[PDB]
C-alpha cells in the first residue's frame, strides 16, 4: 500500500475533445557557431550520418538528417563549397571544438 | 387477362372483406380468395434470414466478432439510434471482405471501426469530429488518419462534407455558460439561443470569407463563439481573453484558435471601415467586438466591399513579386560522359577507409 | 411517398386517390370513404436500381370519416412519423 | 490554358543485369550510406543533378529527384558507371519512366467544396485530415493535390505530355 | 409548386421542400402540421 | 405532450461522477451519462410541476 505518494488528477471530461492529430517532435534549435561546426564536421567526414551522429552528443541522428536536408534544399551552394574543400579527419580536435562551443553557449547563457 | 374476351383490363377491388380479381369488361372473375398468415401463427413461427440459411453468420472468427462488438459498444456509448448501429455493422461486414483488411493488427481493426462509425454518422448528416471518436479508441490519431485514407482509397464510399451549421449546433451546446452553476459567476451566463444564432452568423461570415477551407473547423467555431459571448455583454467580458473563456467553459482551446480569432477580428475591422459611423469611431482589434451586431446585420454588402478591394495565408501575402521562378533549362547530357574526376572525389581512400573502420571498430 | 395518381383520361387523380394532396398525403378537412388511400407510401424492394413497391395506407372503415388534422415529424432515426386524426 | 506545368521529380527504374555486394560499394564510396539494421539497401547521393538513388543487391536500381527524362537517364548512366568503377559488370538495360511529379499554379482561388460536389466520384476531399483536396481523374490515372491557394500538384504520369494534358483538362474544371 | 405547412406554436406559414429538416422559421420548433384543404366540402345538417 | 406526439419516452439523462486509475493514475469524471431514467409526470423533475 502506498502512503500518499500520488496526487489526484482530473483528466478528460468524457466530453467532446479536440482532434489534435499532431505529434510535435521536439527538435533542439541550431546555433550559428553550432551550424558552422556542423558544416566543418560535414566537410571533414563527408555525408556519413552515423559518424556525425556519433560525434554530436548535443544533437540526434534525425536532427542532423533534417538539418542536412534543409541545407541541401536551401544552401546547396554552401554544401558544395564545403564538399570541395578538404581537411584532415579530426575526431579529437572535433571534441575539443565541441567543448569550446559548449563553453561559448554557457557564457552566452550567463550574459 | 380475360379468358373469353381476352381483355387485359383486370383490376383489383375490395369486396366485403374478400380479395378477388374481376374483369371490368365482362364482369367475370378470374381469381378469387387469398391466403394470409394469422397473428396466432405469425407469433409462433420464426423468421429466417438468407445468411443463416446459406450457412453464413457462422464464419465469424473471434477477431470479426470482437470488431463488431466494438462497433456495437462504440455506437451505443454515443447514444445513437439503432439504424446507425445497423449501418455501421453493415459497413464493417462490407469492409471485412478484403484479404488485406482482415489480416491486420488490433490497431488497424480499431481504427477501421472508428472510420466505419464516422462514415455511418456522416451519411445521416450527423457531425462528429475524429477527435471525439479517437477519444474512445485505444489508439493514436496519426495512424487513424492514415488507415482512414487507405480504406477510403480502397472502398471509395460516399463521404459527405462536414456541415458547419450542425457542427456549431453540436459544439456550442457543450459549453456550460448557459447555466448559472456555482463554478461560473452569474455575469458570464448567456442565453443559449442568442449565442447559437450569433455564432452561426459569425461562422457564416467566416465561411464566405474563406475561413473554413484548409483550417480545422473547431478553432474557427471556438473563436466565433468567444466573439459572440463577448459581444453579448462587452462591459464585463471585453477584459477577459480566449484562454479565460475556455477555462471558464471547461473546454480545451484549440492551439490555432488564436490565429483564427485574430484573422476574424481583422476581417471585422476591415468590414467596419466601410460603415460611416464605425469608420469615424476608429475602432481597434479590441473595441470592435462590441459592434459585431451592426456588422452582422449588414454583413453581405460589407464583405462584398471588402472583397472588392479575397483571403490567403499571411505567408504568401508578403507581396511576392517572383511567383514560381522558372528554372534554367539544362536538360543536356554531355556527349556520353561529362567527367571522371567526380568518381575520384566520391571514392574513399585507403586512409579514409582505415579511419572509418577505426572510428566504429 | 408518391403524389396522387393522376388519371391520363381525366387529367385528375383517380377515385381511390381523390383525397390525396399534391405531396401524396391526405389533406385535413376532406371526407374519406372505405378503401381509399391516406398515404401513398412506397417501399424499396431491395432493403441495384431503385425498385419501389406500393404499400398505400388505406382507410379500412365501416362508414365515411373526416380528417381534422395531419401532423408530420421526424425522430433522430430520420424516420418520418405521419399521423392523421379521423373524425366521425 | 496559357500555363505550362513545371516537372519537379522524375521516377525511372533500370536493371543492371548482375548481382552486387552492397557492403563493397558502401565501403569504397563517400556519398553512399548503408544501414542494414533498418534498411537493407545502399543510399547514394549525386550532387550535380541534385538527385538521390537506391541500390539493391538484386541488381535493381531507381533514381529520384530528376526533372526531365534526359536528366534521369544521365543520372542512371552516372550510377551505372560508378558501380562499374567499383568492379561490377553493370549494364544500362530496361530503362523506362515509371512516374513523374510536377507542380504548377492557377493564380486564383479554388472552392474545394464545389469541385467535390460536382466531381464527387473523381475526388475525395477531407479537410479534417489534410488541407489539400485530392482529385483522382481516372482517364489518365492522375492524382492531383489541390489547395485553396490555387497551386496544384500532379503525379502518376509516364510522359510530360500526360501531365500537360491532365493540367489542360483540369484547368476548365477549376475555372468553373 | 410551393408545398406549404404550418408549424407547431407560432403558426408560421412554412413552405418547405422535401427532405428538409423540420424547423420553424423565427423559431426552432420541430413539430409541424399541414394546412387545410382548399377544395370545397359539402356537409349535411343532419 | 411533444413526447406523446412523436412516440418517444419522456425521460431524463442519468449523470454520475466517477474516479478510476487507467494507468495507476487517478482520473475523475464530473458528469458522465450512464442511461436515461423515465420521468413520471408531475414529479419533482417533470417540467409540469
Ligand atoms: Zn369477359
Ligand atoms: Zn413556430
Amino acid at each position: 500500500c502506498v502512503v500518499e505518494e500520488n496526487d489526484p488528477i482530473f483528466e478528460r471530461g468524457s466530453t467532446t475533445t479536440y482532434s489534435s492529430f499532431r505529434k510535435n517532435y521536439y527538435s533542439k534549435p541550431w546555433s550559428n557557431k553550432e551550424t558552422d561546426m556542423f558544416f566543418l564536421a560535414i566537410s571533414m567526414v563527408g555525408t556519413d550520418f552515423s559518424m556525425i551522429g556519433q560525434l554530436f552528443p548535443h544533437r540526434a541522428r534525425i536532427e542532423i538528417k533534417n538539418k542536412f536536408k534543409r541545407e541541401e534544399k536551401t544552401n546547396g551552394w554552401r554544401i558544395d563549397k564545403a564538399f570541395q574543400e578538404k581537411r584532415p579527419f579530426d575526431f579529437d580536435f572535433f571534441a575539443h571544438l565541441l567543448q569550446k562551443v559548449l563553453a561559448e553557449e554557457e557564457k552566452r547563457k550567463q550574459k | 387477362r380475360c379468358p373469353d374476351c381476352g381483355s387485359t383490363e383486370l383490376v383489383e377491388d375490395s369486396h366485403y372483406s374478400q380479395s378477388q380479381l374481376v374483369c371490368s369488361d365482362c364482369g367475370c372473375v378470374v381469381t378469387e380468395g387469398v391466403l394470409t398468415t394469422t397473428f396466432s401463427d405469425e407469433g409462433n413461427l420464426r423468421e429466417v434470414t438468407y445468411s443463416r440459411s446459406t450457412g453464413e453468420n457462422e464464419q465469424v472468427s473471434r477477431s470479426q466478432q470482437r470488431g463488431l462488438r466494438r462497433v456495437r459498444d462504440l455506437c451505443r456509448v454515443l447514444q445513437l439510434p439503432p439504424t446507425f448501429e445497423d449501418t455501421a455493422v453493415a459497413y464493417y461486414q462490407q469492409a471485412y471482405r478484403h484479404s488485406g483488411i482482415r489480416a491486420a493488427r488490433l490497431q488497424k481493426k480499431e481504427v477501421l471501426v472508428g472510420c466505419c462509425v464516422l462514415i455511418t454518422c456522416r451519411q445521416h448528416n450527423w457531425p462528429l469530429t475524429m477527435g471525439a471518436i479517437c477519444t474512445l479508441l485505444y489508439a493514436d490519431l496519426d495512424v487513424f488518419s492514415s488507415t482512414y485514407m487507405q480504406i477510403v482509397k480502397l472502398l471509395g464510399l460516399d463521404v459527405p462534407s462536414l456541415c458547419l451549421a450542425e457542427l456549431v449546433k453540436t459544439y456550442c451546446s457543450s459549453f456550460k455558460l448557459f447555466q448559472a452553476s456555482p463554478s461560473v459567476p452569474a455575469k458570464y451566463v448567456e442565453d443559449k439561443e442568442k449565442m447559437l444564432s450569433r455564432t452561426m452568423q459569425l461562422v457564416e461570415l467566416a465561411n464566405e470569407t474563406w475561413l473554413v477551407t484548409g483550417r480545422h473547423p473547431l478553432p474557427v467555431i471556438t473563436a466565433a463563439t468567444f466573439l459572440a459571448w463577448q459581444s453579448l455583454q462587452p462591459a464585463d467580458r471585453l477584459s477577459c481573453s480566449l484562454a479565460r473563456f475556455c477555462k471558464l467553459a471547461n473546454v480545451d482551446l484549440p492551439y490555432p484558435a488564436s490565429s483564427r480569432l485574430q484573422e476574424l477580428l481583422a476581417v471585422l475591422l476591415r468590414m467596419a471601415e466601410q460603415l460611416a459611423w464605425l469608420r469615424v469611431l476608429r475602432l481597434d482589434k479590441r473595441s470592435v467586438v462590441k459592434h459585431i451586431g451592426d456588422l452582422l446585420q449588414h454583413r453581405q454588402s460589407l464583405v462584398r466591399s471588402a472583397f472588392r478591394d479575397l483571403l490567403l495565408p499571411p505567408c504568401m501575402l508578403k507581396s511576392p513579386k517572383r511567383i514560381c521562378p522558372v528554372p534554367p533549362v539544362s536538360t543536356v547530357t554531355g556527349d556520353e560522359n561529362i567527367s571522371d574526376s567526380e568518381i575520384e572525389q566520391y571514392l574513399r581512400t585507403p586512409q579514409e577507409v582505415r579511419d572509418f573502420q577505426r572510428a566504429q571498430a | 411517398v408518391m403524389g396522387p395518381m393522376l388519371d391520363a383520361a381525366t387529367r385528375k387523380p383517380i377515385w381511390r386517390h381523390e383525397i390525396l394532396d399534391a405531396d401524396g398525403i391526405c389533406s385535413p378537412g376532406e371526407k374519406v370513404e372505405n378503401k381509399q388511400v391516406l398515404v401513398n407510401k412506397s417501399m424499396p424492394t431491395v432493403t441495384q436500381q431503385p425498385q419501389y413497391k406500393d404499400v398505400p395506407i388505406t382507410y379500412k372503415g365501416a362508414t365515411d370519416s373526416y380528417i381534422e388534422k395531419v401532423m408530420i415529424s421526424s425522430n433522430a432515426e430520420d424516420a418520418f412519423l405521419i399521423k392523421m386524426l379521423l373524425r366521425q | 490554358s496559357g500555363i505550362v506545368p513545371q516537372l519537379q521529380n522524375i521516377v525511372s527504374t533500370v536493371n543492371l543485369g548482375c548481382k552486387l555486394d552492397l557492403k563493397t560499394i558502401a565501403l569504397r564510396a563517400r556519398n553512399a550510406e548503408y544501414n542494414p539494421k533498418r534498411f537493407a539497401a545502399v543510399i547514394m547521393r549525386i550532387r550535380e543533378p541534385r538527385t538521390t538513388a537506391l541500390i539493391f543487391s538484386s541488381g535493381k536500381m531507381v533514381c529520384t529527384g530528376a526533372k526531365s527524362e534526359e536528366q534521369s537517364r544521365l543520372a542512371a548512366r552516372k550510377y551505372a558507371r560508378v558501380v562499374q568503377k567499383l568492379g561490377f559488370p553493370a549494364k544500362f538495360l530496361d530503362f523506362k519512366i515509371q512516374n513523374m511529379v510536377g507542380s504548377c499554379d492557377v493564380k486564383f482561388p479554388i472552392r474545394l467544396e464545389g469541385l467535390v460536389l460536382t466531381h464527387q466520384q473523381f475526388s475525395s476531399y477531407e479537410p479534417e485530415l489534410f488541407p489539400g483536396l485530392i482529385y483522382r481523374m481516372i482517364k489518365p490515372r492522375i492524382v492531383l493535390l489541390i489547395f485553396v491557394s490555387g497551386k496544384v500538384v500532379l503525379t502518376g504520369a509516364k510522359v510530360r505530355a500526360e501531365i500537360y494534358e491532365a493540367f489542360e483538362n483540369i484547368y476548365p474544371i477549376l475555372k468553373g | 409548386q410551393p408545398m406549404i405547412y404550418i408549424c407547431g406554436e407560432c403558426h408560421t406559414e412554412n413552405e418547405i421542400k422535401s427532405r428538409d429538416p423540420i424547423r420553424c422559421r423565427e423559431c426552432g420548433y420541430r413539430i409541424m402540421y399541414k394546412k387545410r384543404t382548399k377544395r370545397l366540402v359539402v356537409f349535411d345538417a343532419r | 405532450h411533444e413526447c406523446r406526439l412523436r412516440d418517444m419516452t419522456y425521460s431524463a439523462p442519468i449523470t454520475v461522477d466517477i474516479e478510476y486509475t487507467r494507468g495507476s493514475q487517478r482520473i475523475i469524471r464530473n458528469a458522465l451519462p450512464i442511461g436515461r431514467m423515465p420521468i413520471m409526470l408531475r414529479s419533482s423533475n417533470c417540467v409540469l410541476t
